[PDB]
RNA sequence: CACGGUGUGGCCGAUGACUGGGGUGAAGUCGUAACAAGGUAGCCGUAGGGGAACCUGCGGCUGGAUC
RNA sequence: CAGAAUAAGCACCGGCUAACUCUGUGCCAGCAGCCGCGGUAAUACAGAGGGUGCGAGCGUUAAUCGGAUUUACUGGGCGUAAAGCGUGCGUAGGCGGCUUAUUAAGUCGGAUGUGAAAUCCCCGAGCUUAACUUGGGAAUUGCAUUCGAUACUGGUGAGCUAGAGUAUGGGAGAGGAUGGUAGAAUUCCAGGUGUAGCGGUGAAAUGCGUAGAGAUCUGGAGGAAUACCGAUGGCGAAGGCAGCCAUCUGGCCUAAUACUGACGCUGAGGUACGAAAGCAUGGGGAGCAAACAGGAUUAGAUACCCUGGUAGUCCAUGCCGUAAACGAUGUCUACUAGCCGUUGGGGCCUUUGAGGCUUUAGUGGCGCAGCUAACGCGAUAAGUAGACCGCCUGGGGAGUACGGUC
RNA sequence: UAGUUGGUGGGGUAAAGGCCUACCAAGGCGACGAUCUGUAGCGGGUCUGAGAGGAUGAUCCGCCACACUGGGACUGAGACACGGCCCAGACUCCUACGGGAGGCAGCAGUGGGGAAUAUUGGACAAUGGGGGGAACCCUGAUCCAGCCAUGCCGCGUGUGUGA
C-alpha cells in the first residue's frame, strides 16, 4: 500500500519532468501543498493550484523548462517512514554547495536550509532538489 | 538490506586466519631438526630442495625450507625458524634463520651477507 | 560452614587396536561419462542395478541441435 | 694543549619500483611478496665492476589499521556472475489515507551545572638547536536540570471517504469433493470361415503356430485413459486441473445505488497445502514397465536395439515434504511514449446485424525514454520511488561431520 | 527462581535494605535474551582512518580486585590487614629427635620457561611519608648512578686546492 504520499508527490514531480509534461496532478494535502509552495518560490516550478470537487482535493503544478532540460534535475527523498532524518542547526546538510536547497520541515514551518540556517534552528529534512 | 533488518541483525564480520600458525604470534621459534632430507619442487620447477622437519616448542612439528647452497644441519640439531613460504613446496610454510643457534651461515658468500647470517671477510 | 569421603549421573580435554571418507602430488592401470545432435540431447528429484566413470524406470526443465 | 690525528656500514639494480654489464653454472646449483626466472650468450642463481636508496644504522620475521565500496550507517548486491524460502495464511514486530482541536514523548532552541589532571591542537616561554619541559587557551562532539517552539512523527478527542470491506442483479471457467454413465481402442476367453506362416530388426535371432497361429466375423470378461473440439485458450496461492450427467462446494469478473468508516500492507517464530518416485495396511491389475531372463551388437556390452517380464503405475486410509517445485525474476502501492493480436465483461455509434469506437480485468508480439557488464528488460520493468520480509560475501572440503528436531 | 518476590512483629548495622529470623500471601525475572556457557580488570587515553568506523588498554593518572591455595575473626578512627593473628591444605627448611621455622605479584638477585627485557649500586642533599617539644632517627617512595642502538632528537667520522 501506500505509505508515503511525499515521496509519492516527489517521483510523480520527477517522472512528469523525465517525460516533458507540461502539469502534474496528484491528491493535494496541506503538507504537499506547502512543499509546493517553498519550490515555487525557490523557482524550480511555475505555478501552484488546488481544486476541490467535494471532500476531495487536487493539486495542480505547472512544470519548468529552461533551454532543452528541465528544471528541476534533481529530487531526492531524504527521511521516509523507515528512517527519520533530523538534524540540528548546526548539521544542516547543504546541497551541491549551495547551488540547490534541502527542504526542512522546523517548529518554524517548512523553509530551506538556508532559511533555516538563517533563523538558527534545526528540523526534519525532507527532501534534496537541484 | 533494509534498515529494520540491520536493526534485528547487524553486519557479520568474519575473522581472518593466521597463515603462520605454529609460530603462535611470536616473530620466531625453537626447534629442534626431527628429519633432515631433500624433496622435488611442484611443475614447472624441478629440482632438490633442502628441507627440514622440526618439532617446535609450541607443540607443533613442521617444515621448514633451508636457504643458501650448503648447509651443516643434521637430526637432533637446534634451530630457529621464521616465517615465510616456499610457493613451489607444497606444504613449507616457513624458513630456517641461517647462523643462529646450530645452523651455520653459507660459505663463501659475500652478498646480501646479512641474509644466511655471513660475517664480514677479513 | 570451608576442606574431605561415599554412591550415581552430566559436560570438557587427552589417548586408543582397528576402520571410513577428503585434499594434494605424480600420471602408472581399465575404460570414454560430459563438451558438436559428443555419436543413446543434457540436467533436476526419486528408486533399482552395476569394476568404474555410470545405465534404466517415473515425473519435471531448456540452461537442447535439425525441422 | 697535541695532532687528521680516534671514528662506515647495510639492502637493492626483470615488472610492480630509483638503479646494468661481464664472468661461472646449465630445469643443476639456486632465487622467489605476486606474476615468475634457471633446460649454453641468464640485465632475475654466485662472484666482480659500476650504480641506486639509506646512513650509526640497514634488512628479515611477527602484529594492528589502511588501501578493501572485500559486511557497504556514511557506502554494495540477489534474471544469466554467490544470492527470492515451492506456495499461501497468519502471531510478535516494523510501517501506514485525509481534516481539525489538544498534548508536548520523539524533534529543535536558550540558560545553568558538570564533563579531574595529564594527553591531542594553537600562541608563547626555557633548554647552544631539536627531542624534551612548561604558561595560558582551544577542545572534551557527552550527560543532567530547567525554560521555551509546535511544522513533522507519536498520544488523546472529534470528523471524512479516494484504501479496505458488506448486501442486492448479471456472467465465464479442464477450480475442488462424491456418485453414476457413454463411445473408441488394447489384452484375454469362446465360437464360425479359413491355411501355412506370423512377429521383429539396419540385418537378424530369441518368441508364437499343423493338439490350427496370424487374418477375418460374432459374442463375452476386465482394467486404465478420455480422439475430434483444442487455441500465444481457460481456471487455480502454488503443486496442478480435460468425455457426458446429477449432488455438495470455493474463488473470480461486471453495473448502479445503498452501508461501515483506515477496519490496511508486510511478516521473525508458527501453521496449512504441496509433482513424481518411495513407505505402511487392504484391494485391483488391461496396457506400459525399474529389477531380472533370454536374443543380438561389440575387442569387451555390464548399455543403447529385440522377445518376455516383477515391483510400480490404479483404488481406500495414512506417511513422506523433496524437483531445472523456473519467469532461474518475494509481496503490496503509485507514476512513466506508442503500435498490433487474443479471452471474460461494461458503455457508445451505426443501422438491422454485422461491423466500428472506447473502458475494465487477464493473456501475447514489437518498441520511444530509462536501465544493464553485455545478453537483454521495457505499464505482465530488470524504469522512477516507498513499506516489510528472505537471502549473498572467492573456488573446493560441503548441504558434508558432530549435536539436535522430525 | 522458593529467602525466591512482597508484607507484618522482632533481631542486626555507623547507616537504608531478606542483611537475618518467625509467620502471611504467591509472587518476582525472561525473545527489549532470563538461566547456562566461553572470554575479559574498567576508564582518561594509544595506533590507524578523509570521516564514520576498526584495533588496543605497557610506561603516566583515576577506580576496582588480589597477596602460596581456601574458611574466619581480633585490635583499631579506619583492615577482614603484601613484609599481623586463628583454622584447614599442599610444599619447603633446621634438629642433639627433645623441639622448632616460612611465603619476593616490594627493591636487587637465583633457578626455570622463553625469540626476548638490566645492578645482589649511592644518598636521604631535594620533594614527600612515619615518630618526636626539639635535637634527630627511619624511608629499595623518591632523587640519582650502572647495563642495553630499544625508540626519538642532535653531532662527528674533516675543509679547500689538485688532470
Ligand atoms: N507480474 C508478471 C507476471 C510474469 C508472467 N507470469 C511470466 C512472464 O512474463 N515472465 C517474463 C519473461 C521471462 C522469460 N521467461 C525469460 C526468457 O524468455 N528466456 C530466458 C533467457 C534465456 C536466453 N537469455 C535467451 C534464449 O535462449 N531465448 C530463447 C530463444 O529466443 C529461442 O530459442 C532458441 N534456442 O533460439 C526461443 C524458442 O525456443 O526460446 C527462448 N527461450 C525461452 N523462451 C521461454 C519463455 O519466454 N519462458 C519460459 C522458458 O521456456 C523461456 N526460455
Ligand atoms: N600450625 C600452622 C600450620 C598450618 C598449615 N596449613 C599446615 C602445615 O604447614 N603443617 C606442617 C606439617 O604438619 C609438618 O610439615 C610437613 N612438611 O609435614 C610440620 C613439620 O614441623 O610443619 C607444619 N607446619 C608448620 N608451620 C608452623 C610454623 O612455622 N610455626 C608453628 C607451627 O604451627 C609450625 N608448623
Amino acid at each position: 500500500s501506500m505509505q508515503d504520499t511525499v515521496a509519492d508527490m516527489l517521483t510523480r514531480v520527477r517522472n512528469a519532468q523525465m517525460a516533458k509534461k507540461q502539469t502534474v496532478s496528484m491528491p493535494s494535502s496541506k503538507l504537499k501543498v506547502a512543499i509546493a509552495n517553498v519550490l515555487q518560490q525557490e523557482g524550480y516550478i511555475s505555478n501552484v493550484e488546488v481544486a476541490q470537487e467535494e471532500t476531495k482535493s487536487t493539486l495542480t503544478i505547472t512544470l519548468k523548462y529552461f533551454e532543452g532540460k528541465p528544471v528541476i534535475e534533481m529530487v531526492k527523498r531524504v527521511s521516509r517512514p523507515g528512517l527519520r532524518q533530523y538534524r540540528g542547526k548546526d548539521k544542516l546538510p547543504s546541497v551541491k554547495q549551495g547551488l540547490g536547497i534541502a527542504i526542512v520541515s522546523t517548529s518554524k514551518g517548512i523553509m530551506t536550509d538556508r532559511a533555516a540556517r538563517a533563523a538558527g534552528i534545526g528540523g526534519e529534512v525532507i527532501a534534496f532538489v537541484s | 538490506a533494509t534498515t529494520n533488518q540491520l536493526i534485528r541483525k547487524g553486519r557479520t564480520t568474519l575473522v581472518e586466519k593466521s597463515k603462520v600458525p605454529a609460530l603462535k604470534a611470536c616473530p620466531q621459534r625453537r626447534g629442534v631438526c626431527t628429519r633432515v632430507y631433500t624433496t622435488t619442487p611442484k611443475k614447472p620447477n624441478s629440482a632438490m630442495r633442502k628441507v627440514c622437519r622440526v618439532r617446535l616448542t609450541s607443540g607443533f612439528e613442521v617444515s621448514s625450507y633451508i636457504g643458501g647452497e650448503g648447509h651443516n644441519l643434521q637430526e637432533h640439531s637446534v634451530v630457529l625458524i621464521r616465517g615465510g613460504r616456499v610457493k613451489d613446496l607444497p606444504g613449507v610454510r616457513y624458513h630456517t634463520v641461517r647462523g643462529s643457534l646450530d645452523c651455520a651461515g653459507v660459505k663463501d658468500r659475500n652478498q646480501s651477507r646479512s641474509k644466511y647470517g655471513a660475517k664480514r671477510p677479513k
